[PDB]
């Protein structure tokens, strides 16, 4: 049969995906030392892609990209925007960015830019090392972002906040979109089939920015700090069914026009972009890897890129169906034993 | 993409190309070393002989 | 590293020895005249490494001969190959050991062991490049036991800077001659653990249980257990006797299979036991049922593990073999030691078999049969019962007591080195 | 002209030796007696090939090499082969009992009794050269002799010849093509030993040439033999700018100018393209653009990294064939486009080239196909830091619970040595890191 090692122990998709590999009966868990492996579950950090496929009489295979990092941290993933002619700083999906090599001297030019017409000059400070939905301010005034930048130790970057974005009814309320995605060994990219909304429970609001939970619609600041959690739709989430069905009985579209498109787009884009740096076709060990994608809608129906998560959590109800599928594309195709569940985004 | 310092002869050529610009112990201690070991494998084979001497 | 000298004492020692060399003499061409009639010149490129070659072209075993009694050497001069041997060689006494391994290694040894030690010396001196000795033995007896073990005190006090090696068969109540063999294995276990670099543990438990159950043999005698011995003494000694890729020689062995210098303790394997395809071969010899130490493997784990394949056959699927046992049993080996196991080929089958394969396991599992030594010493000891077969050669109780100490630590290091 | 010397220790070394002067005498046509009809001037020569080869008044040229190994018979084999009568007797160096895979055996017990034989010869090749450049040192990492006799060994040369440049080839230890298991032990104690006094290392693993014959050569179960004679066209593309008519790399202290910016990282990455086998009756001739390329291949690579996760400190094109400068620079633009190749921002991102127009020599009945044009890249990558902690992560295994420790100490040596050398190695290993990202 086959051999797998955990080192991500806690990790909701793929403490799953080891349940399910035990339950086929077929497939061993050693220890995580243990280098006579079919399949690691990798560390998210300083994982030892140095010692990978080295075993003779053993193909091994990897949850990860090497070389991924440079798409799942914000200032890697501006930087590899700007710089990549693939997708240059004029690609229309992304918001402005700029990093804070510094880009701060660049950045107050564009601001000066803002300042002549009376458009909206809101912008939002990002680090990386805020995980825990916290080390971000949004203010019109770019003098207390860099204060709030200093104060903080990590490095950053600034985007161009969605004044306008697309706002639920009822509720007024805004939301961001989860997407998840799996590139396997031969980086075929699959893009599962349901998808997320994370939705701002409290109503949005223009006057005040400080309103943290009507502009940062995360689950976890939605739960702790939004007076009412559940209201609209269970759990703060609304699954692509029922948010299709709003998009036609409102704007008279369907999801699939006026949302799949753009984000199918996106994905291929970022995919393609950094495929020669992180393939492993001609590599002596395989990788995969889930990413989850993150997008705003704005008013006008467009579709923007927020963020590329490496380490994706789930959502509750569909952890079942997307690990199998995993299984099913990511590694019973390098193991075999004994309709789907993915859009194959071609390339 | 320049090309700089061509050389050529009959057996062939060599050259440059710049694609874009930049932004012990002394002897003593040896033998010393090496007479500690062997005093140290000595010191042990004396041990060894004392062991089957009782 | 060129000649082994070969040392066989006491009954089971002189015993297992001579089907040794009958064994290996077939397989290099040699008759029982010590003439070479074979075929192949690879039987005599390495002979001389078991083999001193006399005048006239004829090739004499490399071998030592010892006993307190003169009937099993008698024995053994009226055999087959006997007249094969060197007739000085062979060195004996009058009285006997009684089964008392206080009389092989203080009284009746002691007078006899400094003419062992003089032919010893002898055969040394004619090696051009001395690997070291190997001695074949029981433990449970008196001469191959204590005097075994007194000989490779002075052995190794004489030349402490060559490998010594032994074939050293444990007793078990299934295949018992005295109650005391639980003493005289515990007392030579001790010396074992202290002036060997590598032990054989052949089990008579196991022998004869591969006898009984699997050969089917409704009553084994010894020559059935023998024949088990000698085609594991001819698989462990193929790569030293014939040339191969490995150049294998006694030091390498040791270097690569001890990691810890108490525990050397082999268990042999063999395939097809006898009175096959390469998957077969691999299958069988990791199986418990083909080891001839009687321990589970699957209650231990693999320290080091050398195996040779012998035969023509695909070297691929040898490997691929190896590896796929490897990974289906991947709990059984440690995984801090790497690349822990070793395979050569040889193209000379043995004797009427086209394929076959020997196994060396460095096994914490050994660890049980030291435990069922212990035990069996200690239900004795405890009441010091037949103590006074002991004590009347001059011995102490101190001693019994500090021999079964150390192979209680024995036992105590394998246990840990099996929990990683 | 200036000589160079060859020096062949342990098993790994003496075969690898026996098929690179095979190689050597294929190229500059010498026979196996020493003749050498092409040559004119008897008896000695100012020429190319003189770096490599003296000359006797018989019109015999003589490699200026000693194997040395502490068992006989490897040698014994050069003693009775096929250019038996190319070496003179004292060039080949033998003892009787070999470190039995243990470095203390070969660097503390067994060498010290051979080292002065050993320097003593190669004195005696010393002095017949007008001008000595310096020493081309083959060995095995895991071998006891390659490794600890190999050590000591370089440790005198520092002190005897203290000007003279080092260069090393050495055989990085794998599983699939291994002898001992205790050769991770060895590669570190000998490296941690000789780091300081190596000018530039040239580092082979088995495994990727164990892989490259399997998959490009089809040889099921390859030998030391296909092994050997697809890294003598490897060391040959190397030392043919010492042999031959040339501008670049004409001289042992232009590696380490070329090549090393840092004197502990000075393992280049070596890359060989194309690789084919004799017996596909049916093939396609490769262009420039195709085998420059393959160098950027990871399954090309003398050993397995990913440079497109590392960094470059220096990158030379060794060419030989069917080669022209237009060629080259074109198919550089191309691969610069196409491939991830980024250098050190202290450094210029340029390759230096060098074309022999002479084709790739192969051996007469060997697995290589004869090809019109070939190339080895040398490229100092921190990619090849990959392989410093496999290595280490083996020792850590092991040396965690003492294994084999004690083989080592009953030699002389003590446990702390083994803890130094792998605080050299994690020195070594945090050196990479800070040169790349
Ligand atoms: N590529 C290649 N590797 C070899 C060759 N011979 C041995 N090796 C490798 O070298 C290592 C063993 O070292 P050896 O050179 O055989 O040992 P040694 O230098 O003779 O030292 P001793 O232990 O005394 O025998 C293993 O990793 C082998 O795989 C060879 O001819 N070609
Ligand atoms: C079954 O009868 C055998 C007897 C042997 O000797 C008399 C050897 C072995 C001889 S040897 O001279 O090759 C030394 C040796 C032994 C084991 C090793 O591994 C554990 C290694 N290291 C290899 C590695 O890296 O795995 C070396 C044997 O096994 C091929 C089998
Ligand atoms: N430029 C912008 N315009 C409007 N909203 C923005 C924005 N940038 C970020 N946001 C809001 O920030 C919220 C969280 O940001 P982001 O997701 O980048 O942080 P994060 O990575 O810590 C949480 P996660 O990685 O789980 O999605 C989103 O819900 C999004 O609405
Ligand atoms: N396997 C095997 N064991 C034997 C043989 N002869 C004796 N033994 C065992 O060896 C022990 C007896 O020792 P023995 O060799 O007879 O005594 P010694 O002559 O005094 O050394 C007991 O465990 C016997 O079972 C034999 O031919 N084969
Ligand atoms: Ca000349
Ligand atoms: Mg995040
Ligand atoms: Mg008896
Ligand atoms: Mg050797």
């Amino acid at each position: 049969m086959y051999t797998f090692v955990v080192r991500d122990e806690n990790s909701s998709v793929y403490a799953e995906v080891s349940r399910l590999l035990l339950a086929t009966g077929q497939w061993k868990r050693l220890r995580k030392d243990n280098p006579r492996f079919n399949l690691m579950l990798g560390e998210r950090n300083r994982l030892p892609f140095g010692r990978l496929g080295h075993e003779p009489g053993l193909v091994q295979l990897v949850n990860y990209y090497r070389g991924a990092d440079k798409l799942c941290r914000k200032a890697s993933l501006v930087k590899l925007i700007k710089t990549s002619p693939e997708l240059s700083e004029s690609c229309t999906w992304f918001p402005e960015s700029y990093v804070i090599t510094d880009e701060r001297e660049v950045f107050l030019a564009a601001y000066n830019r803002r300042r002549e017409g009376r458009e909206g000059n809101v912008w939002i400070a990002k680090s990386s090392a805020g995980a825990k939905g916290e080390g971000i301010l949004i203010s019109s005034e770019a003098s207390e972002l860099l204060d709030f930048i200093d104060e903080q130790g990590q490095v950053h970057v600034i985007q161009k906040y969605l004044e306008k974005p697309l706002l639920l009814e009822p509720g007024h309320r805004k939301f961001d979109i989860r997407s998840w995605v799996l590139v396997d060994h031969l980086y075929n990219i699959y893009l599962y089939r349901e998808g997320v909304l994370r939705t701002s429970s409290e109503p949005y609001n223009s006057a005040n920015f400080q309103d943290k939970t009507c502009h940062l619609t995360n689950h976890c600041i939605q739960k702790e700090y939004s007076k009412n959690y559940g209201r609209y739709e269970e759990g703060n989430e609304m699954f692509f069914e029922e948010f299709n069905q709003y998009l036609m009985d409102a704007l008279n579209t369907t999801l699939e026009n006026s949302i799949l498109l753009q984000i199918k787009h996106i994905i291929r884009s970022c995919l393609m972009c950094i495929e020669p740096a992180i393939s492993t076709k001609h590599l002596h060990y395989q990788s995969f890897q889930l990413f989850g994608f993150d997008f705003m809608v704005d008013e006008e129906l467009k579709v923007w890129l927020i963020e590329v998560n490496g380490a994706p959590a789930c959502a509750q109800k569909l952890y079942a169906e997307l690990c199998q599928g995993i299984v099913d594309v990511a590694i019973s195709s390098v193991f075999p034993l004994a309709t789907s569940i993915f859009i194959k985004l071609h390339h | 993409m320049e090309v700089i310092e061509l050389n050529k002869c009959t057996s062939g050529q060599s050259f440059e190309v710049i694609l874009k610009p930049p932004s012990d112990p002394s002897l003593e201690e040896i033998q010393k070393k090496l007479e500690a070991a062997e005093e140290r494998r000595k010191y042990q084979e004396a041990e060894l002989l004392k062991h089957l001497a009782e | 590293m060129r000649e082994i000298v070969h040392i066989q004492a006491g009954q089971c020692g002189n015993q297992i020895g001579a089907k040794f060399w009958e064994v290996i003499s077939d397989e290099h061409g040699i008759d029982p005249t010590g003439s070479y009639h074979g075929d192949s010149d690879l039987q005599l490129e390495r002979i001389n490494v078991y083999y001193n070659e006399a005048t006239g072209n004829k090739y004499v075993p490399r071998a030592i001969l010892v006993d307190l009694e003169p009937g099993t050497m008698d024995s053994v001069r009226s055999g087959p190959f006997g007249q094969i041997f060197r007739p000085d060689n062979f060195v004996f006494g009058q009285s006997g050991a009684g089964n008392n391994w206080a009389k092989g290694h203080y009284t009746e040894g002691a007078e006899l062991v400094d003419s062992v030690l003089d032919v010893v010396r002898k055969e040394s001196e004619s090696c051009d490049c001395l690997q070291g000795f190997q001695l074949t033995h029981s433990l449970g007896g008196g001469t191959g036991s204590g005097m075994g073990t007194l000989l490779i005190s002075k052995i190794r006090e004489e030349y402490p800077d060559r490998i010594m090696n032994t074939f050293s068969v444990m007793p078990s109540p299934k295949v018992s001659d005295t109650v005391v063999e639980p003493y005289n294995a515990t007392l030579s276990v001790h010396q074992l653990v202290e002036n060997t670099d590598e032990t054989y543990c052949i089990d008579n438990e196991a022998l004869y249980d591969i006898c009984f159950r699997t050969l089917k043999l409704t009553t084994p005698t010894y020559g059935d257990l023998n024949h088990l011995v000698s085609a594991t003494m001819s698989g462990v000694t193929t790569c030293l006797r014939f040339p191969g890729q490995l150049n294998a020689d006694l030091r390498k062995l040791a270097v690569n299979m001890v990691p810890f210098p108490r525990l050397h303790f082999f268990m042999p394997g063999f395939a097809p036991l006898t009175s096959l395809t390469v998957p077969e071969l691999t299958q069988q010899m990791f199986d418990s049922k083909n080891m001839m130490a009687a321990c589970d493997p699957r209650h231990g784990r693999y320290l080091t593990v050398a195996a040779i394949f012998r035969g023509r056959m695909s070297m691929k699927e040898v490997d691929e073999q190896m590896l796929n046992v490897q990974n289906k049993n991947s709990s059984y080996f440690v995984e801090w030691i790497p690349n822990n196991v070793k395979t050569a080929v040889c193209d000379i089958p043995p004797r009427g078999l086209k394929m076959s394969a020997t196994f060396i396991g460095n096994s914490t599992a050994i660890q049980e049969l030291f435990k069922r030594i212990s035990e069996q010493f200690t239900a004795m000891f405890r009441r010091k019962a037949f103590l006074h077969w002991y004590t009347g050669e001059g011995m102490d109780e101190m001693e019994f007591t500090e021999a079964e100490s150390n192979m209680n630590d024995l036992v105590s290091e394998y246990q840990q080195y099996q929990d990683a | 002209m200036r000589e160079c010397i060859s020096i062949h220790v342990g098993q790994a070394g003496v075969q690898i030796g026996n098929a690179c002067w095979e190689l050597y005498c294929l190229e500059h046509g010498i026979q196996p007696d020493g003749q050498m009809p092409s040559d004119k001037t008897i008896g000695g020569g100012d020429d190319s090939f003189n770096t490599f080869f003296s000359e006797t008044g018989a019109g015999k040229h003589v490699p200026r090499a000693v194997f040395v190994d502490l068992e006989p018979t490897v040698i014994d084999e050069v003693r009775t082969g096929t250019y038996r009568q190319l070496f003179h007797p004292e060039q080949l160096i033998t003892g009787k009992e070999d470190a039995a895979n243990n470095y203390a055996r070969g660097h503390y017990t067994i060498g010290k009794e051979i080292i002065d034989l050993v320097l003593d010869r190669i004195r005696k090749l010393a002095d017949q050269c007008t001008g000595l450049q310096g020493f081309l040192v083959f060995h095995s990492f895991g071998g006891g002799t390659g490794s600890g006799f190999t050590s000591l060994l370089m440790e005198r040369l520092s002190v005897d010849y203290g000007k003279k440049s080092k260069l090393e080839f050495s055989i990085y230890p794998a599983p699939q093509v291994s002898t001992a298991v205790v050769e991770p032990y060895n590669s570190i104690l000998t490296t941690h030993t000789t780091l300081e006094h190596s000018d530039c290392a040239f580092m082979v693993d088995n495994e990727a040439i164990y892989d490259i014959c399997r998959r490009n050569l089809d040889i099921e179960r390859p030998t030391y033999t296909n092994l050997n004679r697809l890294i003598s066209q490897i060391v040959s593309s190397i030392t043919a700018s010492l042999r031959f008519d040339g501008a670049l790399n004409v001289d042992l202290t232009e590696f380490q100018t070329n090549l090393v910016p840092y004197p502990r990282i000075h393992f280049p990455l070596a890359t060989y393209a194309p690789v084919i086998s004799a017996e596909k009756a049916y093939h396609e001739q490769l262009s420039v653009a195709e085998i420059t390329n393959a160098c950027f291949e990871p399954a090309n690579q003398m050993v397995k990294c990913d440079p497109r996760h590392g960094k470059y400190m220096a990158c030379c094109l060794l060419y030989r064939g069917d080669v022209v400068p237009k060629d080259v620079n074109a198919a550089i633009a191309t691969i610069k486009t196409k491939r991830s190749i980024q250098f050190v921002d202290w450094c210029p991102t340029g390759f230096k080239v060098g074309i022999n127009y002479q084709p790739p020599t192969v051996v007469p009945g060997g697995d290589l196909a004869k090809v019109q044009r070939a190339v080895c890249m040398l490229s100092n990558t921190t990619a090849i830091a990959e392989a410093w902690a496999r290595l280490d992560h083996k020792f850590d295994l092991m040396y965690a619970k003492r294994a084999f420790v004690h083989w080592y100490v009953g030699e002389g040596m003590e446990e702390g040595e083994f803890s130094e050398a792998r605080e050299d190695m994690a020195a070594l290993e945090k050196d990479y890191e800070e040169v790349g990202v």
